[PDB]
């Protein structure tokens, strides 16, 4: 076949072409480097306070944004059933606390539905970053 | 006798590709599982520059968080427009550099430029159906679009490229082989008014090329009409990342060093090359484009993916 | 269910939690320990699998555990923008949708 590669589109051709030439761009003009980091993803948030001081703090987040919850029993003390105004109008959340380490807890937000295998979380995502930043700024 | 032969196995191949087609959904070509990056309308276009670049796409869905609703796609034609809008506003770097994405309309207004009708596919219909609205599409982009089963809200699902389309196809059709007949004897190759410039001319001229013949790319020729380089749509995204108020006259050989190193090149083919070699290519590396050249290296035409798509369902 | 804007008096008065810990006879006095799905060397595995068949065709496509879906996944703020993100299903396929959202 004839289906080939343009030596000259290549960047080090193209490069060591403009610099034989002559022209000063071929010096100072240097190829995008984009540094694309290793991201570390986490499910929810973490922290470093204990199980009464957390639930204490998520609770005045949820609070302060306007958010309602179902009063829980002794058997799901560390469980939020939360409900957000934001057709269903209502935002069904699921707020649970997780033990890692013995000075370190995790944070687990789930999407609970909606109240008046094909959905976005957008909406959801959105109120989480709300929630989020509510709760970097009373730490 | 033989050019008999070579024929019907075209057609046979061509009757299978468009069976295919017409036998898959758009839902079909995702991948089982996969990442949808989606941008809020109040961030920073040049924040939203390096989303893009950091996660090696050209595209991007965009959500307003105030109506909860999608607002249409982030592409290479939205950074072009914020360009031209500098060139022609150079006193208004500020506000281009404090610019949000929900602030694109406002160029848009400034420029003149038509809003764009952007289209979308329900992925339940037939694949066939995806692939002539991409036909229409300059982009080459189409979001794909559902309904949220609580909310009723509009939803993107993905996007889907005519790329992914034409590699779909080439990885679950090895009838392309049988695609024998030279492109040349095809008639799909576009050769008249090309639109080309030279390695001097200024970039800011080869932008607005882009964008005024309605083409994805420029091929650069000298003099006696070599094919040397390309200029894409696509080179538009580190030419804003390098500085826009750097490369105001600055030429399209010049604009070029800023190519990445892992940039893979511009692909060439002649009349000659046959449609089972240029799917074989597909099938193997992101190639957007086929740039015809004679014996000699003169560019004289060029096969892009929409002419390799439109015969596909439509013919010579 | 019944829902309140009332902050459950077990984490605003130091009474309730006392009356728990004396009024004894054990698990549910203190939040359960992390399942091993929600782990992020589970997460970060499942990212580098999708990119290794991406870049590298090497391997086959991950599909995400059930357990995690509609769950919230987050990252470090770089350059003062949020990036969230919550893996869900799209009839028998799997889209993790990922956000970018500016901060203060
Ligand atoms: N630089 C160019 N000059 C003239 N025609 C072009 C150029 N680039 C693409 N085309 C043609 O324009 C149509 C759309 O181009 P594209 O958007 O690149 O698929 C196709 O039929 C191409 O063959």
């Amino acid at each position: 076949s004839t289906v080939s590669i343009l030596p000259t589109s290549l960047p080090q051709i193209h490069r060591a072409n403009m610099l034989a030439q002559g022209s000063p761009a071929a010096s100072k003009i240097s190829p995008l480097v984009t540094k694309k980091s290793k991201t570390r993803w986490h499910f929810g948030i973490r922290s470093r306070s204990y199980p009464l001081d957390v639930m204490g703090e998520i609770y005045i987040a949820l609070k302060n944004l306007g958010a309602e919850w179902a009063k829980p029993s002794e058997e799901d003390l560390w469980t939020i059933k939360l409900r957000w105004k934001y057709i269903p109008d209502l935002m069904k959340m699921v707020i649970q606390l997780f033990q890692i380490e013995t000075n370190n807890y995790l944070v687990d937000f789930k999407f609970d539905g909606w109240e008046s295998s094909t959905f976005s979380a957008y909406p959801f995502l959105h109120l989480t970053t709300k929630l989020i930043m509510e709760l970097a700024v009373n730490s | 006798d033989s050019q008999e032969k070579v024929s019907i196995e075209q057609q046979l191949a061509v009757e299978s590709i468009r069976k295919f087609l017409n036998s898959k959904t758009s839902y079909d070509v995702l991948p089982v599982s996969y990442r949808l990056i989606v941008l809020d309308t109040s961030l920073l276009v040049k924040k939203s520059l390096n989303v893009l670049l950091q996660n090696s796409i050209v595209s991007a869905p965009l959500w307003d968080s105030k109506t909860s609703r999608f607002a249409g796609l982030l592409t290479t034609t939205d950074f072009i427009n914020v360009i031209q809008y500098y060139f022609s506003n150079p006193d208004k770097f500020e506000l281009v550099d404090k610019l949000q994405l929900d602030g694109l309309k406002d160029i848009e207004r400034a420029l003149g430029v038509d809003q764009l009708d952007t289209a979308s596919i329900h992925p339940s219909r037939p694949l066939f159906e995806a692939c002539l609205k991409m036909l229409e599409s300059r982009s080459g982009r189409i979001p794909l679009i559902d309904q949220d089963e609580e909310t009723h809200r509009e939803i993107v699902v993905s996007v889907l490229t005519q790329y992914r389309i034409l590699k779909f196809v080439a990885l679950n059709c090895r009838e392309t082989h049988f695609l024998k007949i030279p492109i040349g004897d095809l008639n799909i190759i576009t050769q008249d008014n090309m639109k080309s410039c030279q390695m001097t001319t200024p970039v800011i001229d080869v932008i607005q090329m882009l964008t005024q013949g309605r083409v994805s790319s420029v091929p650069i020729i000298d003099e006696n009409g070599y094919l040397i380089n390309v200029y894409e749509a696509y080179d538009v995204l580190g030419l804003i990342k390098g500085g826009i108020y750097n490369d105001l006259s600055l030429s399209v050989g010049e604009a070029l060093m800023r190519r990445s190193d892992d940039f893979e090149g511009v692909y060439t083919c002649t009349k000659n090359d046959k449609l089972s070699t240029i799917m074989d290519n597909i099938r193997k590396a992101r190639v957007h484009r086929f740039f015809v050249v004679d014996d000699v290296g003169r560019l004289v035409g060029v096969l892009t993916l929409s002419d390799i798509l439109k015969y596909i369902l439509l013919g010579s | 269910m019944e829902y309140t804007t009332d902050i459950p008096a077990v984490f605003t008065d130091p009474s309730v939690m006392e009356r728990y810990y004396y009024t004894l006879d054990t698990s549910w006095l203190t939040p359960p320990q992390l399942p091993p799905q929600l782990e992020n060397v589970i997460l970060n595995k499942y990212y580098a699998t999708q990119d290794q068949f991406n870049e590298n065709n090497s391997g086959a496509l991950p599909i995400p555990n059930h357990v995690v879906l509609n769950h919230l996944v987050t990252s470090s703020i770089k350059h003062n923008t949020l990036c969230v993100a919550s893996i869900v299903r799209y009839k028998q396929k799997y889209v993790t949708q990922i956000l970018y959202t500016p901060i203060e």
